[PDB]
């Protein structure tokens, strides 16, 4: 029929390319300083789509996004440093770990535009994979209290450190919300789609005593209400 | 019926410029790459379906075992046959499914990952028996059943055929792997139409297993470990 | 320096930009690339996979008999089996299919369409059926005669164990919304075109698999977020 | 006579391409959210000009122009998020839609200059009509309360919700307004441009008990007053 | 007089590259595309003017009809012709025009959309017979009536001529459409300039519609609907 | 990074800045056009199609007969029909046609006019009428012998029914201002230049329809917000 | 001048960023390098 409908926006990369909400860190000021253990399957928008494949490989570019807890935007100074697994965790907001030498950091206003920047591939794998069926250990695994069953040690990626850089206490409570975007993205053994309810971040867990139909119901199979 | 070659590859041996550790692997190639037959299982009228996680099933046979558990990092890929056959007034149907990382889900609501429960060891790493299906709806993970036709599987409709044959590739993302502590995919077997005869038909459907791993690789050479 | 001034847009974080960010690590070379197989370039590569429908909806069947049309020998003529709705957006058996998980994802839809029906009795059963596709403009059709006038196609029972019935895609627009009327593209029925006809010593009851997929023309058209998933908390 | 007069400004081009006042929303910030439903035929300056065609086929551009009650422009983080049809619609001010991944969102400050955003041709039909003669359903169409006889389906074109990017309530009165700029413009059918007052959004109703005269008048047809 | 090419165009079948539904259509194209001639109308001293919303008004007549609501997309142009006469003594002059998508408006002073008064069916979609105007100053619709001559139109003025013929293409948005949800376009006859004459003249002057709808492609067969 | 300064006209949205902005959907396909007749590439082509005047603007005439100039037999010789002013953005009978109409919405207008009138009798009326167009400087002319001094057609009835006249575009600047005293571009007049004269058993009165356009060098300047729709609320 | 807009990474210190900065002191010319033993280029070198 002559068709000239358009078909690139069905692309990997066109369907991962955009931010999402990956990690939420709340900060009193009151500690002086949050942590968050970086891993995104905390929300489960980004989480159904990244779970589509098995295997997925890609660069991402992180945005930061903070605010206080009646939404004004005070001027103060913060530090953003990544951690990567080893380093020394800071352990207060004027440790020693502060005066990032080797890791990166950031400083950025409260008043400033939302701070990003740009991640690699950093698996020690050739790919991420989120389903990894076995153990990271050679033991014996009781059957009772498992765990470790989905560790995948390969995705094990570090920390996010984030300070107020001032003198003393600034009294002030803080939340940051972090937006991951994928590029230049590859994927292989495409899964069928979540239709359980998720219940744990790191696991697949479902609730068996309550499944959910993955269709609605209609009244009779001669009918076309649903 | 045909014969399906998962994601249209052939398996082969670790090539250069993908390859990491350094030193020569082993390659048995005739003692290891031959057919194997698990004890079979009895399908009734209200079975639910079995599954194997596979490079455990064969981890204590043969000399493919003995491999196995005597290295450390291995790699190959397999060919799959599920055989069973009933009478010609039999009836029903079994989908036949390879699942690469086929990870089974605990069965609970609790929310907190501490006291959340589990799969037992046995339970993930059936062995030679295998296990049985809790919620085959669910494909016993979370996810539907309906949509396992994207894996690469087979139907034994007992009208038509009495045979399904999967031959699978190396899927991993590393080149070698263990063994003892990874299990690369998954074969399932769930009858979605129930079999049904008439009095005087066997009532003794056997569901039976074989399989071949062609193109074995073993490196990383030390004293035998199994568990 | 270079004199210049700022414009409307500035400051702004659009989720959907494509710019360039700062690297945190120079010099960096990743992990090298191995060969995976089972690679996918796009989504349209798995709407065309085959998958099941779950046609048999109703709150009598529970568990893996959601996904099977019985068949059984009828003494009225003519019956009517099944009927369900070709829109794959909306709610009943395409949700259970993949095409249709992936056509939520967005919010235009265009081409034709695929469903398979797999027989599953004995080998000495053997029966015909019409499986009719008619577009819209009226309710379901109320028997046989007015259902044939449509698209159709007329299956018999064999070697060969299934049948493939093709939903041509009759619009007047190029695109299609998910159920954002004007849409809804008509109604799939299946009829006994004339019987189930069995030997004695064999079961009188069958079933039947449907299997739904799209076509080479089809496409879809801006991406949304579904509506399958629910936020409570932060932990799932 | 030679004349080189000019007649580049009565193209539809530059009669179209320039911004106008489209949507008002008010939001309380007390709820938490506000939303606006895609129309754009609330405002008559813009509609007179839009209604002088039947077919018209453009991009757009839309710009927001937030304020609070007094004017002020206080430091507040904003979301902006389009809702495309058939999406699910925010429920709360930290609900599950917020955390947009499929979505496009604009995060933008109340002090930043107005936020601006480019909009392409998204119609199941080939052109956007404003003239529909006819109904969207097989049916028997009542003859009293009738509607749907103009709804034109292949014109709708979703929502947009806006919230306040904070912890708890910012008890903050909003009111954003919404500016459309028509680009690369074609249109066909010309038709008579309206004499009567508006008096419904999505209606060509008029007021028949007034009806207003398309010219003043005059005393006499012999005099030149009116 | 002459005869009028609306927009300079002829009605045309839906080439490629314009086609998005996928199946062979139907061409009558002697049994269809061929005049038919409704009931006319009685012209009188205070007659304000009548209209026919096209892809309906035939929806009801002959094979054109039965093709109309047997199948779900149609699409063809029109060929109009009014007629109307009188004696050489008689004066007074009719406009004639073709309105795309002549949407019919409410005519009340409600301002809130939930109460507001609508056109009934038959008001929007007369049929055979059309319908009159309430306000033909105002095109029953809010705009002016003397810029209807932006439209494709003619002047039937007694001292001059006797018929009215517009040729007329497809318009629409969309290649195909439902002639039985969807009017393209209104034919509007109305009598700007009064009807005169003196004592023994004819008083009964009728005002007669013929039209043929050219170049007829239909689509989407299935059963017959009408509403 | 590069050495720069912000000028002022910074962190402004200028209603009619042409600029660029961020899309928001990446990769975006639209629906494919199709052919549509009527297309229209400027107003232009629209200000050149004759419409009707409504010069019978009064309080006495109301609904079409606002757009009817009677014309009957006279006794007295010599006497006036109708008279208006020329400037199309103006109060007036000009209101009503789609030339003004697209005037009240630029600032200034340049170019010829255009006006057609149509005779509706009976084929047995005739007469003849002159149709006076009267440069700018004084009042309307109170006479026949005065109006024949400007620009003038002289018009009789018969097989064809309508006449034209052309106003010339006499004026000192290049463009003119639609009352924004220096402008104002003259009158037209209509006069019975003999009589109506009918046969026994014939209407003693007739109508003439005026139709106005603009010209091939008729051009318009500054756009501008038209002063014909009003505000109120926010719903219409 | 020249339009344009500013992007989000706007006015933040990266620390491991690469850069230009503006240099404090103009025309200077430093000390001449001499030749020294033992020059390090990696410290992959001084792994093995």
């Amino acid at each position: 029929v002559v068709n000239r409908n358009g078909v690139l926006e069905t692309t990997i990369n066109h369907f991962f390319s955009r931010s999402g909400l990956v990690g939420v860190v709340n900060l009193t000021d009151g500690t002086g300083y949050a942590t968050w253990d970086i891993d995104i399957m905390g929300f489960v928008q980004l989480r159904r789509k990244c779970e589509m494949f098995t295997y997925m490989r890609f660069n991402a570019e992180f945005t930061f996004v903070t605010t206080t807890k009646n939404g004004e935007a005070r001027p103060y100074m913060l530090q953003y440093m990544y951690v990567p697994p080893g380093a020394p965790k800071p352990t207060g907001r004027d440790a020693f770990q502060w005066q990032t030498a080797t890791n990166p950091s950031v400083f950025v206003k409260l008043t400033d535009p939302p701070a990003q920047v740009s991640v690699p591939f950093m698996s020690p794998a050739s790919a991420y994979q989120w389903f990894y069926d076995g153990y990271p250990t050679f033991g014996q695994h009781p059957e009772t209290s498992n765990t470790t069953y989905g560790l995948c040690p390969n995705n094990m990626m570090g920390t996010f450190a984030v300070r107020v850089v001032s003198r003393e206490a600034s009294q002030l409570k803080l939340q940051t919300r972090v937006y991951m975007k994928l590029k230049h993205v590859r994927a292989w053994v495409p899964r069928p789609i979540r239709s359980q309810p998720y219940l744990l971040k790191n696991f697949p867990n479902y609730d068996s005593s309550k499944i959910t139909n993955s269709a609605r119901d209609r009244s009779s199979i001669k009918q076309a209400n649903m | 019926a045909n014969i399906v070659l998962a994601y249209g590859e052939w398996p082969e041996y670790c090539p250069d410029t993908d390859a990491t550790a350094v030193d020569k692997p082993t390659r048995p190639d005739v003692s290891v790459n031959r057919f194997y037959t698990l004890d079979s299982k009895m399908w009734q009228e209200n079975s639910t379906g079995w599954y194997w996680k596979f490079p455990d099933v064969l981890n204590k046979t043969g000399v493919f075992g003995q491999n196995a558990q005597f290295h450390y990092l291995y790699r190959s890929g397999f060919c799959l046959h599920v055989q069973c056959n009933a009478s010609k007034f039999h009836q029903g149907a079994l989908l036949v499914a390879v699942i690469p990382e086929f990870v089974i889900a605990g069965r609970g609501s609790n929310t907190k990952p501490n006291e959340a429960p589990h799969p037992g060891f046995t339970t993930t790493f059936p062995g030679t028996t295998g296990a049985t299906f809790h919620d085959p709806y669910v494909l016993d993970s979370g996810v539907p059943l309906s949509q396992a036709l994207i894996y690469p599987h087979q139907w034994i409709n007992l009208r038509t055929n009495n045979c399904a044959t999967v031959i699978v590739p190396y899927i991993n993302a590393v080149p070698f792997d263990s063994a003892i502590n990874h299990s690369n995919f998954g074969l399932i077997v769930i009858p979605v139409s129930p079999l049904k005869y008439s009095s005087g038909a066997t009532t003794a459907i056997p569901i039976t297993i074989t399989i071949a791993p062609l193109n074995s690789e073993f490196g990383g050479l030390r004293q035998a470990v199994s568990q | 320096g270079i004199p210049a001034e700022l414009r409307p847009g500035t400051n702004q974080f659009l989720t959907t930009d494509d710019d360039t960010a700062a690297p945190i690590l120079p010099g960096f070379t990743p992990t090298p690339t191995i060969h995976i197989p089972g690679e996918v370039h796009s989504l349209l590569e798995l709407c065309r996979v085959e998958t099941i429908l779950e046609v048999n909806n109703t709150t009598e069947a529970t568990g893996l008999t959601r996904l099977l049309i019985p068949v059984s020998s009828q003494n009225k003529a003519d019956e009517l089996c099944a009927a369900f709705m070709v829109d794959p957006g909306r709610i009943g058996p395409w949700q259970s299919t993949l095409v249709g998980q992936i056509c939520r994802y967005y919010t235009q839809w265009s081409g034709s369409l695929k469903v398979t029906f797999m027989f599953t009795g004995s080998f000495m059963a053997t029966g015909k059926m019409l499986v009719a596709y008619s577009p819209p403009g009226s309710a379901q059709p109320a028997n046989r005669e007015t259902a044939m006038l449509g698209t159709h196609v007329i299956w018999d029972f064999g070697l060969q164990s299934s049948v493939s019935l093709v939903i041509p895609w009759i619009s007047n627009t190029h695109f299609r919304t998910a159920k954002t009327d004007y849409y809804t593209a008509g109604v799939v029925t299946l009829w006994y075109q004339t019987n189930y006809v069995v030997p004695p010593e064999t079961p009188g009851e069958a079933y039947i698999i449907a299997m739904g997929a799209a076509q080479d023309n089809f496409t879809l058209k801006i991406c949304k977020d579904t509506d399958e998933v629910t936020q409570q908390a932060v932990l799932q």
